């Protein structure tokens, strides 16, 4: 359908996969990372309904449904039902064919080695893609954002990987990785929620707490001037509709969850928070590296929509950072969007395409050529 | 457009669009058979001696392994497809449908039996 | 699969002619495969002609 | 109501003049001497079989040829020819797809004006733009312009 | 009489036998299900005179007889009873042989096991029914309203079964089944029409309540206002005429007796009434399903053809909803009989036709089989 | 229960009725350790079906539902719940604290509470968690007699500490504070 063979670019998180076509601005489709299953009995006749759903499918008949996520913290567990998600990303809405494109994939410089493997292995052996890349999400977001040198904060909701790279080299050592994400946030809105008198544990539950977390929550520049007046007065309220007509309404809870982010122990985690990763990203570096680091911290990934969240952490690093010196944050309307973007333009460049593994390379040294040629 | 007008109009119709359907089906045949009398080549047989045969049979069993690997790659396609024809099939039974399934009216019983034992010495109707 | 038509070969014991024996029953397999192969192009386009044309109901009927 | 008056036509009148007589019969119980839907409840208990006020008003409809809110001779006519299952190859998903590859000559998914009036002209008996649009609306539901598949089968519904 | 091979259907409740062909939207008949006995000594020879009358016969001669009926509650009991009304049902009426014809029948999904069990063996041990299927009256009730989703209220002789179904699925951990039904209404009126100086006690007074039940009675919009009127004047009072040419006059009892539907306790059962049971089924569902049932309410069976009842039931569960949701009811004028045509478009699906219990799989198993191929 | 009891012939559906079917599940139901096994056989004869003493003097007799109904708490399923059930709870409040946590709490897994007092219970949960849990370790279940009356017990224990006498709200912090002191003083 298009007049070039162009990669196919598909950003696959713990979240929402977004996809569409190398050289657009924007996916053609989002779906959730979901193959869902009905975890009840039939009893009419004739009624269509399916053993699996996916994507879309599998939340808009949710209500019936367990939903699954393929995807944890940035790794494939259950390929597939990746298939699947690939199969409908691909045939059903983008309503291409890899099998005439190059595809482009992303992960987390750390994620463990059989995503990157296992994500080669089904373009290639179940969509027969001519050639493909699984790319770093950093490099993506410093190509969408205009930078070569900076901190990538990427806090969505798999992992936080927090990587320093410089002139588009990385600085390993100074990967400040944390196993604190935006699901988790999640998990705790749900319980703080609970203590309200508004429980949700099970899977429609946690889809709308998702989603009142994306509209209702936010983390604030000061937690304890906020919680002050929070935890004190209605003032600070907002309400949300659920589905089947109920209100909830959320006060200091609203950015307590959010919060730990900066506080990790408010779930049982042990953390200094994204903020003292962000500024150790830049201070493991070379001294004459940390300059450029501190004047391009480059916010991506999820959470990055959160108010406050980027005076915030603009604020928490530079009141770490030595005086003088300015410390600077990039949070541009394209934070979270970054990776998608990233990967449009990457996939484009007249130099990526000596990047691209093809199908020849692939046969001759299977899937794990992805070890080889890719980062 | 008057009754027996419209009548021949849409049973020819159909019926047109079935043998034509056919034509360009038998077209497609002609095609085939053409087709695999070259690509599968009238044979040549003789001439080649004991061991030269040998290797003829081992590549026409070779050519007979091309045409698996062909037809097979063919039908997975159009696996793929009786699938997907099912799929949207049933889809749309449900977008144009979900009741495309006609139904069977009460006042459509048979009346035959009925007309004659009526009327007797005069059943005529039905 | 492919393998039950990439049947085990046998032709040293096949004289020079059941050579030309074996060799044609090959061949009139390999017909017959392309016949399957045509068949399925033919009932293939069909089914992306009508998958195009279910694709069609699927949007103006939504 | 073509297809009952086609019948007619394509079948003989005298059993036209019988039902004739037998509608003569009809002003029995017949406050109109006509059937309208409580005289085609009484007509079809004259008649052996008793359809419902819908029933028998939609039969009505199903013969109002009209629309004359009765079953008038020629649509008792109808009703006669009217009061069975018989319409037979239900030409769906399958069947008019084999046919819809013809009806849509493009090998495409939708009979347009051109594509309809193809077929048309191919059936041999006479055709007119009438006939061609006439069937395009019986498709255009979704009004296309152009008959596609779902509109083949509002078109063709059982028809063949 | 009948033209084609296929299924009979028979609904049988403790009230009436609704049974015809499937493919029709009516039974051909509808076969009290009763079973006469005359209480009378005998004084004359060569004068006929049978020793048991079933079914319309059982009404027709009623003055002198007692009337049993073999199902109670939902349930069959008297199966001696039930093969004489089938038989005649379908032989006598129905014009058919089900030796030819496979079989649906119905019942309530909270209702004792033995009930299908015992339809079941005699469809095939005294009939030799070539096959059979006990169906769900929930489900047999939302394919005759076109639907897949939402609350069925089957308003049965016996009891109330009061099920969601949620995309073609049960959802039966939220069942609310009511020991409340039309036998029970009334009971009610035969006590209340005792204060009014009417005693209705043997079999042919009981069967004259019934009948004043059904062309007096009333559930009314709102109770207490419609009871201040009727309880004042004369104005709200309908004569019904007995058969021997006495007349019974009626006021506000005309709609006390169906206002148990609303309150039980009038009976002397412990139940908030039919809207609770609605409300209760909708909302011990999933929130992502409780949207579609609110919007879905299904009256199917008798009392739902009570002035009052449709706009009632909707202002009694819209009063325990949310506010914002919108709450509506199905309620076609396939009254009363709507399920025995669900019964029809079922036994006639093509869906259905691997439903089936085939006259082997029963000689092989026996009756306890129907629990494992039915529902 | 009362619902599976409905389908034997005897319906439950109001007080009276749902206090029988309590009584009736704290007397004769039990979970098994191995429920598969036990219902091929208490679901195929009567051998293994106990009599109930309804209080009107009425006999119900109870087999594969007497276990069936426990079962619930490893198959919350059969009450439309969607949940793993307690063993994979237990064992995921395991696995959600720390690796040098974990050891010993599989090897202190604590009955209290009710339905604790099941046969087959204590055996039932130590061999699901087993199942799930990593090999080389043991897996044990506590199952003390102060089973249900744990609480009140720990109650009279806590209340009695020397440790815990500083940690009474008096009717004087109460009132200065009103109720919300409940949350800085106790927990």
């Amino acid at each position: 359908d298009e007049d070039e063979t162009t990669a196919l670019v598909c950003d696959n998180g713990s979240g929402l996969v977004k996809a569409g076509f190398a050289g657009d601005d924007a996916p053609r489709a989002v779906f959730p990372s979901i193959v869902g299953r009905p975890r009840h009995q039939g009893v009419m006749v004739g009624m269509g309904q399916k053993d699996s759903y996916v994507g879309d499918e599998a939340q808009s008949k949710r209500g019936i449904l367990t939903l699954k996520y393929p995807i944890e913290h940035g790794i494939i567990t259950n390929w597939d039902d990746m298939e699947k998600i690939w199969h409908h990303t691909f045939y059903n809405e983008l309503r291409v064919a890899p099998e005439e494109h190059p595809t482009l994939l992303t992960e987390a410089p750390l994620n463990p080695k059989a995503n990157r493997e296992k994500m080669t292995q089904i373009m290639f052996e179940t969509f027969n893609v001519p050639a493909m890349y699984v790319a770093i999400q950093a490099v993506l977001s410093l190509y969408a954002s205009g930078r070569t040198t900076g901190i990538v904060l990427d806090s969505g909701d798999g992992v936080t990987h927090n990587v320093p790279i410089y002139e588009g080299y990385a600085l390993p050592h100074a990967i400040m990785r944390l196993d604190l994400a935006g699901r988790d946030l999640t998990d705790y809105l749900m319980k703080i929620l609970t203590e309200r008198g508004y429980s949700f544990v099970t899977t429609a539950e946690r889809e709308i707490v998702r989603d009142i977390k994306e509209k209702l929550c936010y983390v604030a520049l000061d937690f304890e001037n906020e919680m002050a007046t929070a935890a004190s007065s209605s003032s600070l309220e907002k309400s949300y509709e659920l589905p089947d007509g109920q209100v909830i309404t959320i006060g200091n809870e609203r950015f307590r969850c959010p919060e730990t982010l900066f506080q990790p122990s408010f779930i049982g985690m042990e953390s200094a928070g994204i903020h003292e990763t962000t500024y150790n990203s830049i201070m493991k570096c070379d001294i004459d590296i940390r300059k450029d680091l501190y004047a391009n911290n480059v916010m991506s990934g999820g959470t990055t929509m959160y108010p406050g969240i980027a005076d915030r952490m603009q604020k928490e690093i530079t009141a770490l950072a030595p005086s003088t010196m300015k410390i600077k944050i990039i949070a541009p309307p394209e934070r979270k969007y970054s990776v998608w973007i990233g990967g449009s333009i990457l996939a484009s460049l007249s130099t990526f395409q000596q990047m691209w593994i093809t199908k020849q390379e692939y046969d001759e040294a299977g899937p794990s050529i992805v070890h080889r040629k890719c980062f | 457009i008057s009754a027996s007008r419209k009548l021949q109009l849409k049973t020819l119709l159909l019926q047109i669009a079935k043998q034509e359907l056919e034509r360009e089906a038998e077209e497609r045949r002609g095609e085939k058979g053409r087709a695999l009398s070259t690509r599968c080549q009238p044979l040549e047989l003789a001439g080649l001696g004991f061991a030269e045969l040998q290797d003829l049979c081992r590549q026409l069993h070779a050519r007979v392994d091309k045409v698996d690997e062909e037809r097979y790659d063919i039908e997975a396609k159009v696996t793929k497809n009786i699938t997907e024809i099912a799929d949207l099939t049933q889809k749309i039974f449900d977008l144009r449908g979900k009741f495309k399934r006609p139904t069977l009216r009460r006042v459509r019983i048979s009346a035959d039996a009925m007309m004659q034992a009526l009327l007797g010495a005069r059943a005529k109707e039905s | 699969i492919l393998a039950e038509r990439r049947k085990v070969l046998a032709i040293d014991h096949l004289n020079e002619d059941q050579l030309r024996e074996k060799a044609k029953e090959l061949w009139q397999s390999i017909y017959n495969l392309e016949a399957e192969k045509f068949d399925l192009q033919e009932k293939f386009k069909q089914q992306k002609y009508e998958i195009n044309v279910l694709r069609n109901r699927i949007n103006d009927n939504q | 109501d073509d297809i009952y008056k086609a019948a007619v036509e394509q079948l003989t009148e005298e059993q036209k003049n019988e039902f004739k007589a037998a509608f003569d019969i009809f002003v029995l119980g017949a406050e109109d001497g006509c059937i309208s839907t409580k005289e085609l409840g009484k007509v079809m208990r004259m008649l052996g079989q008793n359809p419902t006020p819908e029933e028998l008003q939609e039969m009505i409809d199903e013969v109002d040829e009209d629309g004359s809110g009765t079953v008038d001779f020629d649509e008792f006519l109808v009703m006669m020819v009217r009061c069975m299952k018989d319409d037979s190859k239900g030409k769906s998903e399958e069947e008019l797809s084999d046919l819809f590859r013809m009806f849509d000559k493009n090998a495409d998914g939708y009979i347009d004006l051109d594509e309809l009036k193809i077929m048309l002209q191919a059936t041999g008996e006479t055709i007119t733009e009438d006939d061609i649009e006439e069937l395009m609306k019986d498709g255009d539901k979704n009004n296309d312009g152009r008959i596609d598949y779902d509109e083949f089968l509002e078109f063709m519904k059982g028809v063949e």
